[PDB]
């Protein structure tokens, strides 16, 4: 009978913003509600547990409310960090049942704030003796999205944030490669909306 | 201190039996089995209070059985596995006094039609561009793992024999080498970025390691290629002075 709903299914936010995650449940006869965080392909970590009679609970930058009669819970995350990127799951335990009934989760991504963008596309050659290389699109700001290729023989990854922690430096990147003859890093990301000032380097 | 599960992965052919073991946090009287598929939330399997199995998903097949003989550890057995059994199998425990659930890292079950589609990754490391070095005074290495199936891999970076996390990022999901087909092999990339000065020291050693969770030694294999067993495939680069 119990149906637990989470919206939004997916959330992308700039680092530093507060954020709001919603949980709904059709049956108010709950005993508690628990929020978890999941790093995908691993297990869940309990974040907060709110008793049916409690209205709130907080832990560090995390705060959650419960309105059992409305069948709602809200999770608030203050000053988001890229390390908050994860799946956030809501679950309820019912009166006179031991099991937790889970929602489907919110997939959260906190995009890094890029201080000094320097967008460029570089060609990288195999360390092992071969004809192989890849194209690296890097140093673009987090507003830039990396699209898939018009050509199906061309492989392009989604964007990815790395953190050079000691340098207080974060950077975005995506990788493209292909076995086809006419493939070049100058054209690899042609279908993406990229900055006009993107740097394309000359002969190596 | 934490919930433990053995094994981390298991590939199985249809019809085979599989057994997972879970060890709760010391003395926790309550133990739960759940399973989860990608993009969704956990679905309840069974509940134990000490040794007794008090609640079980009404819809779950009789092929699924769990036991917790002395309390403490519990096993989950699936008989004659079907493709639909494919999921992460999660174990959780709770103490009698608090409602907080503590989860294990999970047991990933992939039940396949035929084992001939199973392939380990090939791995290659691509060295930093001289143009990147000139432009940014930084140096990005790329590791690419290609042609693996199913997608049971963990990629890690090792700098001079030490695992690094700083300056690393790995694609959240592998891409399909043929996005249409159901049994397409996969590819996954990762970047490691270091200072140009670090890259330019020829004594510095960079290794990308890809752990593949594949077939066991009890699995039957009659193909000419190497049995795609659980393995590590790696590639490496050394710094270059310029």
């Amino acid at each position: 009978k119990q149906e637990v709903t989470q919206i939004p299914a997916a959330l992308s936010v700039p680092e530093g913003e507060n954020l709001v995650l919603n949980c709904s449940f059709t049956d108010s006869a709950i005993y508690n509600l628990q929020w978890f965080r999941q790093d995908p392909g691993k297990g869940l970590t309990s974040l907060l547990l709110i008793q049916s009679s409690q209205r709130e609970q907080t832990s560090g930058r995390l705060n959650a409310s419960l309105d059992k009669s409305s069948g709602r819970s809200t999770l608030y995350i203050a000053a988001s960090q890229p390390g908050d990127s994860a799946t956030y799951l809501c679950a309820v335990r019912m009166d006179s049942s031991y099991k937790l009934i889970f929602g489907s989760g919110t997939r959260l991504l906190v995009r890094p704030d890029i201080q000094n963008p320097d967008p460029a596309v570089y060609q990288l050659r195999d360390s092992k003796s071969s004809d192989k290389s890849v194209c690296l699109f890097t140093d673009f700001d987090s507003q830039t999205n990396v699209s898939q290729s018009k050509d199906s023989d061309v492989y392009i990854t989604d964007k990815c944030v790395l953190d050079m922690r000691s340098m207080d430096f974060k950077s975005n990147s995506a990788v493209a490669w292909s076995n086809k003859s006419d493939f070049a890093c100058a054209n690899a990301f042609n279908n993406s909306i990229i900055p006009e000032d993107t740097f394309f380097p000359s002969p190596e | 201190t934490g919930v433990s599960q053995n094994p981390r992965h298991k590939i199985t052919k249809r019809g085979q039996n599989v057994t997972f073991r879970c060890d709760p946090i010391s003395e926790h009287n309550r133990l739960y089995w759940y399973r989860q598929t990608l993009g969704q939330g956990p679905e309840f399997l069974t509940y134990f209070q000490n040794e007794a199995q008090l609640e079980k998903s009404r819809l779950l097949s009789d092929r699924f059985s769990a036991e917790r003989p002395k309390g403490s550890f519990s096993t989950l057995e699936i008989q004659r596995t079907e493709q639909g059994d494919s999921a992460m199998y999660l174990c959780a425990s709770s103490s009698w006094d608090t409602g907080e659930l503590f989860f294990g890292e999970g047991s990933r079950l992939t039940v396949l039609e035929d084992l001939k589609n199973v392939f380990p990754p090939e791995v290659a490391v691509f060295e930093p561009s001289e143009a990147e070095i000139s432009h940014t005074q930084k140096a990005t290495l790329v590791c690419l793992a290609t042609g693996f199936y199913p997608d049971h891999v963990e990629l890690s970076w090792w700098v001079n024999g030490k695992e690094v996390h700083s300056g690393v990022c790995t694609d959240p999901q592998p891409l399909k080498e043929q996005p249409a087909l159901n049994d397409s092999r996969y590819a996954l990339s990762s970047r490691l970025r270091v200072s140009a000065t670090f890259w330019q020291n020829p004594r510095n050693h960079f290794r990308c390691q890809v752990q593949f969770y594949g077939l066991s030694e009890n699995d039957e294999w009659t193909q000419d290629r190497a049995k795609p067993v659980t393995q590590i495939v790696s590639a490496e680069a050394w710094g270059r002075a310029d």
